[PDB]
């Protein structure tokens, strides 16, 4: 009873045509650039991916900022308990305001 | 500019645009190793300079972190900071003095 737009649209020969990776294949390519940086670093954009613990290698990105790493060897409880905090206060700003 | 870690570049001219050629760094050949955040010595805590502590299995030594080159553990290329009981992951083992061997011949 009540007709939309679209098919005013579609009928006047104004079609709209699906992409070609699906929303599900992105995710996939997600998933893969997050594992990657886990288990790798930044190895697995020069060459094949080398692990190294998550502890040790947010001790190499300290060094890039100019902090000696003893710094997060002697703070690794408090770094990681704001960074959860830090997550879920995201997931409080993306579930209370979607402007 | 390419893939890898960049090293140089080079221009060629070319009809409606420019070509470059960039050589890059790409490592090859891999080894698994076990490896520590921190050497407990003596009662304190040695953390690398520059490089990464490795084992073979039975000994430790330093390596860079792009090149298998290892070295025998001094003071020279670690320093100290605090305590071993506050780093998680901390192993025993020694840390060679160039000047004992100086002291004592
Ligand atoms: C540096 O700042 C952090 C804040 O992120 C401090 O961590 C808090 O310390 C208080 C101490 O009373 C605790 O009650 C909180 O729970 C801590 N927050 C956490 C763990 O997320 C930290 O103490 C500060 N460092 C100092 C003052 O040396
Ligand atoms: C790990 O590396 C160390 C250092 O190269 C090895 O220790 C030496 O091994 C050679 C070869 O067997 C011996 O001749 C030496 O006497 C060893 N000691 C020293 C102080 O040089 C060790 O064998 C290696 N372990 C493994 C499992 O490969
Ligand atoms: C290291 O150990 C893993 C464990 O399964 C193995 O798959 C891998 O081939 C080993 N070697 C390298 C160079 O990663
Ligand atoms: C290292 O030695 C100390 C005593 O010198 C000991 O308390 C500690 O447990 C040792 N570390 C490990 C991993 O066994």
């Amino acid at each position: 009873a009540a007709r939309d737009l679209i098919c005013a649209q579609k009928f006047n020969g104004l079609t709209v045509l699906p992409p070609l990776l699906t929303d599900e294949m992105i995710a996939q390519y997600t998933s893969a650039l997050l594992a990657g940086t886990i288990t790798s670093g930044w190895t697995f954009g020069a060459g094949a991916a080398l692990q190294i613990p998550f502890a040790m290698q947010m001790a190499y990105r300290f060094n890039g900022i100019g902090v000696t790493q003893n710094v997060l060897y002697e703070n690794q409880k408090l770094i990681a308990n704001q960074f959860n905090s830090a997550i879920g206060k995201i997931q409080d700003s993306l579930s209370s305001t979607a402007s | 500019c390419g893939k890898g870690y960049h090293l140089m570049s080079f221009p060629q001219s070319a009809p409606h645009g420019v070509v470059f050629l960039h050589v890059t760094y790409v490592p090859a050949q891999e080894k698994n190793f076990t490896t520590a955040p921190a050497i407990c010595h003596d009662g304190k805590a040695h953390f690398p300079r520059e490089g990464v502590f490795v084992s073979n299995g039975t000994h430790w030594f330093v390596t860079q972190r792009n090149f298998y080159e290892p070295q025998i553990i001094t003071t020279d290329n670690t320093f100290v900071s605090g305590n071993c009981d506050v780093v998680i992951g901390i192993v025993n083992n020694t840390v060679y003095d160039p000047l004992q061997p100086e002291l004592d011949s």
